[PDB]
């Protein structure tokens, strides 16, 4: 039994927990490639579903996902219970390392359901997507509005009778959106904003100089102190799930690329995993060296930009352009092996675009030689400056409880003393063969903690690739399954069969059978993870991207509150976000 | 019967072989050499499942899904190991000799042994030998050999010889260099050699005409449209690119015309693509052809229409129902005017109201196949109505089905029923003026001028029914041969009886109306089938109005003085004298149509109408069923100046302007509402096809896939900005992929069929409910009419012998499948395949005007002395001259016509 | 061959040419970008502005977070709807003289974001100087559009007072670089196989 192969999960305890206290008639368990247990709930049963799972012996205490699909022109729904729309609900039990997704079914007429967020307080902003993409309502919550598209919006944009394309440019829309920004901060009400009540009201962005994009807070302010905030996102909104709606199969893997834009091959691998989930694709072991160094590289550039933005926001200024010339010198390697520099879209189903060009190797150890010292150099610059740490030491820190609760993945959670990386709790990719060790914290987790952690996470990469290095597999490139996309190219040049294959792989699409598939990864800055519907077409019948900065950024208000501007600014800094990934 | 597929259980048709069947329970099993229509051979081998002789079996048994009826308790697997690796074997086998072609290949994207390559997963070659080679033949204008692409599936040879009754493709060669082909270099010669290219499953066949432009499947934007060829009305799905018309797909429709079309049909299409067709408004200012957009076309012609006095339209049978009653709106119902002779009128109103008021059902096209006896009376159908040639062949080869049904041998099974039924076969008799098409197969074939064929019918009457008027002056051994024709009729289960107005003779369908009834007082389940001329003539005749010479002399003797001609050359169904004379001394001329005309010289304005690929509509059959044509494509799109709108939104705007002096471009749902309220007979075409606001779950019906290319790229070299995308305010499509093309959507109309996996035209499997069926929620179009409850009386008026008198010499009409349309004559591709125009002359005649064959004579009609080489024709009868119908010149008005001053030039 | 805001000839005393050729000198050697991060492609630009590039060196790295003192707007990503009038306030807060690079696929045209919340390229409401395929264009593409900048800044005409002389601004219609290039790009027959590095 491969790990692609469908599987129910009816030996899954939670299963057995719930048939013995809610009935066997209760729920259906649906039999996916997601590797986690489906389950259709009712929609009346779903909130004491949601307590029960919360009170577990071993819980299920964080709330992964919650996001809608569209059902009514799904034609293989064998086996699943009638839905027009569904809203899906992704838990993790951390101390059991497993997760389950429950399902509530919809009417066309009746899209409203109850509220998550007294279970979980971070479905907030994802009951409030669901909303904004689906029209699906929620029953007691607090400021149920849109947050990727304008207040102004008409339609749900992820609903299958909406049109994917751009509408043709008025400049009658841009006048009218341009008076509304002028009169925005004169007719200002604190209402439909969610928030309450010498009480200063100020506006954080929509641009911000910076290099995490440009989004805007809506502070309320008593003198310093900050009382209340929320985020006004969506404004980096590049609707790239219903791209995955409309490319195939193979040329969507662009589209992965370009959601957080500073880990390329890392946002590549969840999707091309689950793709190949789909297509039951088992990779051969040098193609999964070959994406570990990969994805190490990049993490390692990611978390050198992290650093460096940081220690520009605390002040220092040099520490960026020596760590620019180490993200060069990653580049050139990456340049090297992929041909591009941070969106290479290399990573194929089945495999890589290419095989490692002659003499990477040299490039990788004048890497190796060149990173620890000026890492050191860093450290004794910047890192250990009284002044930084008084400036990042404190701010904004939370417990386990917190990260928890909120969706807090990646470093933060680590830093919170949780031991829950993904590349050791769910391995993939063979990430078993390689040794590293997971840096956590004492328990709290301060700006400063954040960074130290991933400092250590870097050094944890360097040795990764320094094990590469010293042990690389000779093999395939690319898998030898039928569905590998496309095939190797020398068959596809000489070979009428191979040609075939490529011809109708590059040009309708691969089709993948109709199944649903999950891939979570460790990326650079938390948890990231697609879940892929597939109808039995060329296309993604639906492409669900979870992605750590929006978690991070719902999180923002219950750590900064209370706080000054300048922790803010640092908070933002030490977060690790990119707003491409929170809007994606 | 009762099936286990893979160890679930499936309810099926026993009678049905085990692959159709699976196929249409959508289980996906590969297969090469059957077709739902041709039956099975069980020659590819790649049909292969596993066979359990009961459910605790666990050996099985290969065999061919297709020759393994779907008996009842039949335990069976796809997915089994052995029969996997064994069809991936096959496909491998295949891909030996196979050229490495698919980028220089017209199939690909289109190519079903792609699909079923990539559908057993077989894409690594183990074989490292040679690949064996074959030299190309010339197939003609329409059909590109090319031999090495070939899997020797033999669907070619049995399609067009086994239904097609062609005689020139054959196999030849033995163990692996088996060719298909002609035996030497030249042009098919059946009528529906076309099928080939979807027929066959490789790229050996080819459409040359879209091998000239070629774009890719997935590149074309296609329109779910009707033929508009002729009479018969054949679901096609026309498909276009960077503004042109590129190729014509059949549209399955298991009503019409389920898998196949003719030539004509397919190839014809070449006129939409003229460089010289009208594409903004024109207006005469004394020599000066001032270029306008629609406003002021609308306002300058309403205004002159304003100033006149009386505004006569004269419609066409090639236009819409939408069109015409836009002219006729606009000009009044008493000033309307059908665009053809009072004869062909005469003839076409006879046909009509022997279809809707007979009492005899009038089959489809399908339902044609289901016959057990034939008579055609006067009509050339594999000319004029070729379709219903080929389902008279089918019907024709029901005795053989009959024949081994008898002897238990299930109806897939082909071969078996071609060997028990040798060359026994149901009983056809035609009737022409010489020899037709169907004379290989007909168990008669009377060559004799239309009243003589009329009389024949009379007596066959007569002889059913005495109650029919009697025949004087039949010879005995005509009698013998009337008694023949009569036993054969009245021993028939289902008699058809198949007659027109292509004849040129009213006798010919009063005799065949009298042929029927006789049958319909035995008792017989007798079906009478009539066929017109153009796409929308019997929309014309249930329309009605006054003739084309009605028109004229109103233009002659100055009552009207504003004529509007839609989509009409008028050269077709009148003399060119006297219409360029009327036309010429009406001071306001205004042509609305989509081609160059001879007429546009002297009209004033001239409308820039569009053809069917850019425009919607609805158009009539020769059975009555209205069937509703999209638009394939904006023609605005590419060149943003061409100003080219449908002709009912040119009229509808026009009297709109006329009455309140500003403009309506108006829905196509208004004026079919407005259709439906003021013609109660054409109630009917509100159903054709459902309104604008028809979706499918939300959203629209897609024009083009989903992997349509190149769309921030293909009019960059205008603009690199993207134009707006075309709005489609008229139908339920859009001009994009942004729509709905999903087999199991709730509809009947379908522009392409594309499912995952099925890229070829076999995905039409998936859009049926069952393979070689109906499409799922129905087949599109509406019988107009039911079956009346009382029929006509018995037509008295028997016609004379014909009498060849001195002078005078009858045209005898010969069409031609490629030349007697006129739209098809303006195909560049057609002029190839078209023939030199003969007259046909007899033996006798030619000897008593001493001429040869091959020689020049020239005759005089209407005042103007044309020259033709003459052909001798055997089976002509002496006192007539044969000439080619639609051809230049020669319009289809002189069937029946005298002739004068036959001489040598 | 310019263009005034209509084709007119060159406008350009002998003192006055050399004054403003003084002007258009000063001009094109003191660019002050804009700090506006959009997406990816700013990542690229601040990637050229640091040590391994150093775009100081062309004067250009005084990077401002107020309009008024910048002279050129890099749109440096995607214009999305919601961040398209934000884009146009901040170019019309700017003062004259000003310059507009789109960097990437998506500020030229939409590049492959050819989707509801995006607005297909940047010269829809504003008007761009130079363009910059790729995505993203690496950081001395960026160099090579800020020269590309500063070769149409030292031939177009401005005025040197707001009280005295034509008040027009005189662009002038430089030669297409892939009609430049054409002569050395067709030229191009072997590269290195890409197994090499
Ligand atoms: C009114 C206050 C003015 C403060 C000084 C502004 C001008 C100097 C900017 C220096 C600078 C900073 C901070 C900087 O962060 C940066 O990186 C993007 C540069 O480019 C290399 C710079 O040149
Ligand atoms: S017939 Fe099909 S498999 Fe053969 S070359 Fe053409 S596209 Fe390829
Ligand atoms: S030419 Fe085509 S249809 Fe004929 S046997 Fe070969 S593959 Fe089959
Ligand atoms: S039979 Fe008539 S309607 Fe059918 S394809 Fe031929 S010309 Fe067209
Ligand atoms: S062009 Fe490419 S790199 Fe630049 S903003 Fe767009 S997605 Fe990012
Ligand atoms: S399809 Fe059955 S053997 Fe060919
Ligand atoms: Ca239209």
């Amino acid at each position: 039994e491969p790990a692609w192969q469908t599987r129910d999960h009816l030996d899954d305890p939670v299963i057995g927990e719930l048939r013995n206290r809610f009935g066997p008639d209760a729920f259906t368990v649906q039999a996916t490639r997601t590797g986690v247990p489906v389950v259709w709930i009712k929609r009346e049963q779903l909130l004491e579903v949601g307590d029960f799972l919360k009170k577990l012996p071993k819980p299920y205490v964080m709330l992964f996902d919650l996001h809608g699909m569209d059902e009514r022109l799904r034609t293989h729904r064998e086996g699943l219970p009638a839905a027009d729309f569904s809203v899906f609900y992704h838990l993790i039990s951390i101390d059991r390392n497993r997760d389950i997704m429950l399902k509530v079914a919809l009417a066309e007429n009746d899209l409203h359901v109850p509220t998550f967020t007294k279970l979980f307080p971070n479905a907030n902003w994802y009951e409030r997507e669901t909303w904004d993409l689906f029209g699906i309502t929620f029953d007691g919550h607090p400021n149920l509005r849109r947050i990727m598209m304008p207040q102004t919006w008409k339609g749900h944009p992820l609903r299958k009778d909406y049109p994917a394309r751009a509408t043709e440019f008025s400049p009658f829309e841009l006048t009218k959106a341009k008076q509304d920004l002028e009169m925005e901060a004169l007719t200002f009400k604190p209402e439909e904003w969610g928030m309450k009540r010498d009480f200063m009201f100020l506006n954080l962005g929509p641009n911000h100089p910076s290099a995490h994009g440009a989004f805007r807070i809506v502070l309320q302010l008593d003198g310093e102190e900050i009382v209340d905030c929320v985020p006004d996102i969506g404004y980096h909104h590049r609707g790239a799930e219903k791209m995955g709606e409309r490319q195939s199969w193979h040329s969507y893997i662009p589209y992965t690329d370009r959601i957080e834009y500073l880990g390329g091959c890392v946002n590549e691998m969840p999707y091309v995993l689950a793709v190949e989930k789909l297509a039951g694709i088992t990779v051969p072991d040098r193609v999964n060296v070959i994406r570990v160094m990969l994805s190490e590289l990049f993490r390692i550039n990611s978390h050198l930009l992290y650093i460096s933005t940081f220690i520009q926001d605390v002040g220092a200024m040099t520490p960026v352009f020596f760590a620019f010339t180490d993200r060069q010198k990653i580049y050139d390697l990456v340049e090297a092996i992929t041909g591009f520099r941070m969106h290479p879209a290399w990573f194929r189903i089945g495999g890589v675009a290419h095989d490692l060009p002659r003499g990477w190797d040299r490039l990788l150890r004048e890497f190796l030689d060149w990173m620890p010292k000026r890492l050191a150099s860093y450290e004794k610059a910047a890192l250990q400056n009284t002044i930084l740490k008084g400036r990042s030491q404190g701010v904004a820190a939370y417990g386990a409880k917190e990260a928890l609760e909120w969706g807090t993945t990646g470093a933060g959670l680590r830093a919170t003393g949780i031991d829950f990386d993904v590349r050791k709790a769910r391995p993939y990719s063979g990430y078993e063969n390689f040794d590293f060790e997971i840096p956590v914290g004492g328990g709290v987790s301060d700006c400063y903690t954040r960074v130290m952690l991933k400092v250590e996470e870097l050094r944890q990469s360097l040795r990764i690739l320094e094990q590469c290095l010293n042990n690389m597999p000779e093999g395939p490139f690319k898998a030898d399954h039928p569905l590998t996309t496309p095939p190797p190219k020398e068959r596809t040049l000489q070979h009428i069969e191979t040609l075939i294959t490529h011809f109708l792989q590059v040009s309708w699409g691969p089709v993948m059978p109709a199944n649903e598939s999950f891939q979570m990864i460790e990326a650079t800055k938390g948890i990231n993870s697609y879940y892929l519907t597939s109808d039995g077409s060329t296309m993604s019948y639906r492409t669900r991207i979870r992605t750590p900065s929006y978690a991070h950024l719902q999180q923002i208000p219950a750590a900064i509150r209370g706080s000054l501007v300048s922790d803010l600014i640092v908070y933002l800094g030490s977060i690790d976000f990119v707003m491409s990934d929170v809007d994606r | 019967a009762t099936i286990h597929v893979d160890g679930k259980e499936y309810e099926v048709n026993g009678a049905d072989n085990l692959l159709e069947a699976c196929l249409s329970l959508g289980l996906d099993i590969p297969y090469f050499c059957w077709h739902p229509a041709l039956g099975s051979v069980g020659a590819c081998r790649q049909c292969a499942v596993k066979q359990y002789q009961n459910a605790e079996d666990t050996r099985g048994r290969l065999v061919m899904s297709c020759m393994t009826p779907a008996s009842d308790g039949t335990f069976i697997s796809i997915d089994d190991e052995e029969a996997k690796q064994f069809r991936e074997s096959v496909v491998e086998w295949l891909m030996t000799n196979h050229p490495h072609d698919c980028p220089v290949c017209e199939e690909g994207g289109n190519c079903h042994l792609q699909d079923m390559t990539v559908m057993t997963g077989h894409s690594f070659r183990r074989y490292r030998f040679t690949k064996r080679t074959h030299r190309n033949q010339d197939l003609g204008p329409f059909i590109s050999h090319e031999m090495n692409r070939c899997i020797a599936c033999y669907r070619c040879v049995r399609y067009y010889k086994d239904y097609a009754g062609g005689t020139d493709l054959g196999v030849y060669g033995a163990h692996d260099n088996v060719y298909f082909g002609r035996p030497e270099d030249g042009t098919l010669e059946s009528e529906f050699s076309g099928n080939l290219v979807e027929i066959c499953p490789t790229g050996v066949f080819t459409d040359k005409t879209h091998s000239e432009r070629y774009n890719r499947k997935w590149d074309m934007q296609f329109a779910p449209s009707i033929c508009q060829q002729c009479s018969i009305g054949c679901n096609i799905s026309p498909g276009e690119r960077y503004g042109e018309l590129r190729r014509i797909e059949n549209r399955y429709n298991g009503t019409v015309n389920h898998y196949f079309l003719c030539d004509r049909g397919r190839f014809g299409y070449g006129y939409v693509n003229l460089k010289d067709r009208p594409r903004q408004p024109v207006q005469r200012r004394g020599d000066d052809f001032i270029t306008l957009n629609a406003e002021q076309a609308m306002q300058g012609a309403a205004d002159i229409l304003r100033q006149s006095k009386k505004v006569i339209g004269i419609g066409s049978p090639r236009a819409s129902v939408e069109s015409n009653f836009a002219l006729r709106e606009l000009v009044g119902e008493e000033n309307f005017y059908t665009g053809i002779a009072h004869g062909e009128q005469e003839r076409l109103q006879l046909a009509l109201k022997v279809l809707r008021e007979g009492g005899i059902y009038t089959p489809a096209l399908r339902e044609i196949e289901s016959y057990d006896a034939v008579l055609v009376l006067g009509e050339d159908v594999t000319q004029t109505g070729a379709r219903v040639a080929l389902a008279v062949r089918q019907a024709v080869k029901g005795k053989a089905r009959e024949m081994a049904a008898a002897q238990k041998v299930a109806d897939w099974q082909i071969a078996a029923i071609l060997n028990i039924g040798q060359r026994a076969k149901h009983p056809l008799f035609v009737t022409n003026v010489d020899d037709t098409r169907l004379d290989d197969i007909a168990a008669w074939t009377y060559r004799a001028p239309v009243e003589d064929q009329a009389r024949l019918g009379f007596a066959i009457a007569h002889a059913l029914d005495n109650s029919a008027p009697a025949v004087d002056g039949i010879e005995p051994e005509l009698q013998s041969k009337i008694d023949v024709i009569v036993q054969a009729l009245a021993g028939a289960k289902k008699p058809l009886i198949i007659s027109g107005t292509n004849a040129g003779s009213l006798e010919v369908i009063q005799a065949a109306a009298n042929v029927a009834k006789a049958l319909k007082g035995r008792g017989a389940d007798v079906g009478i089938t009539m066929i017109a001329r153009s796409v929308n003539s019997m929309g014309l005749g249930i329309m009605g109005g006054g003739s084309l010479e009605e028109a004229l002399t109103e233009l002659e003797t100055g009552r009207a003085d504003a004529v509007v001609v839609l989509e009409n050359d008028l050269h077709r169904h009148a003399s060119a004298t006297r219409v360029n004379a009327a036309l010429a001394k009406a001071p306001l001329v205004m042509v609305v149509d989509h081609q160059r005309t001879a007429i546009m010289e002297n009209a004033h304005l001239v409308l820039s109408a569009a053809s069917f690929a850019e425009s919607d509509g609805t158009v009539i059959n020769n059975e009555g069923r209205a069937q509703r044509f999209f638009q394939v494509y904006d023609p605005a799109y590419y060149d943003s100046k061409t100003v080219m709108l449908e002709s009912w939104r040119w009229l509808h705007s026009l009297h709109s302007t006329l009455l309140s002096r500003e403009v309506d471009w108006t829905q196509l749902d208004h004026v079919i509402d407005a259709v439906v309220a003021k013609i109660p007979e054409l109630a009917g075409i509100k159903d054709a096809a459902p309104d604008a606001t028809f979706r499918i779950r939300g959203q629209k019906l897609a024009r083009e896939p989903h992997r349509y290319s190149g769309r921030t790229a293909m009019r960059a070299n205008i603009s690199v900005h993207e134009p707006r995308q075309p709005q489609d305010i008229d139908t339920m499509f859009t001009f994009s992929m942004e729509g709905n093309n999903q087999p199991t959507a709730h509809r009947s109309q379908v522009p392409f069929a594309w499912a995952p996996g099925w890229n070829s035209p076999q995905a039409w499997n998936k859009f049926q409910d069952e393979v070689g069926g109906k499409l799922r929620f129905g087949d599109p179009g509406v019988r107009l009419f039911e079956t009346s409850e009382n029929g006509l009386d018995y037509f008295t008026s028997v016609p004379a012998r014909f009498q060849p008198q001195d002078g005078k010499w009858r045209i005898a009409p010969y069409y031609h499948l490629f030349g007697s349309d006129e739209l098809s004559q303006r195909a560049p591709v057609f002029q190839s395949r078209m023939p030199q125009p003969y007259i046909k002359l007899n033996p006798a005649d030619a000897a008593k005007l001493g001429v040869n064959a091959g020689t020049r004579v020239s005759f005089s009609y209407d005042g103007n002395t044309v020259t033709l080489p003459v052909e001798i024709a055997e089976g002509l009868t002496a006192g007539q001259v044969g000439l080619p119908m639609g051809m230049s010149g020669i319009a289809p008005v002189l069937a029946g016509a005298h002739l004068e001053d036959l001489k040598e030039a | 061959d310019y263009t005034l805001t209509e084709i007119v000839t060159d406008p350009l005393n002998v003192f006055m040419g050399k004054l403003n050729d003084m002007v258009n000198w000063g001009r094109k050697n003191s660019i002050w970008p804009y700090n506006f991060g959009l997406s990816c492609c700013y990542v690229e630009m601040v990637t050229s502005f640091t040590a391994v590039h150093d775009v100081a060196r062309f004067g250009a790295e005084v990077l401002r977070a107020s309009p008024r003192q910048a002279d050129l707007m890099v749109v440096a990503g995607t214009c999305f709807t919601k961040m398209a009038p934000v884009i146009q306030r901040l170019y019309d807060q700017m003062l004259e003289p000003k310059w507009v690079i789109s960097m990437g696929a998506c500020a030229n045209s939409g590049g492959m974001y050819d989707i509801y919340s995006v607005v297909q390229g940047v010269d829809k409401f504003i008007p761009v100087d130079v363009y910059i395929p790729g995505c993203p264009p690496r950081p001395e593409a960026y160099m090579q559009a800020l020269m590309l900048l500063q070769e149409s800044i030292g031939k177009e005409r401005r005025p040197l007072s707001w009280v005295v002389g034509d008040q027009g601004v005189y662009r002038a219609n430089m030669q297409s670089e892939r009609e430049r290039k054409r002569g050395e790009r067709i030229a191009v027959t072997n590269l290195r196989t890409p197994d090499e590095i």
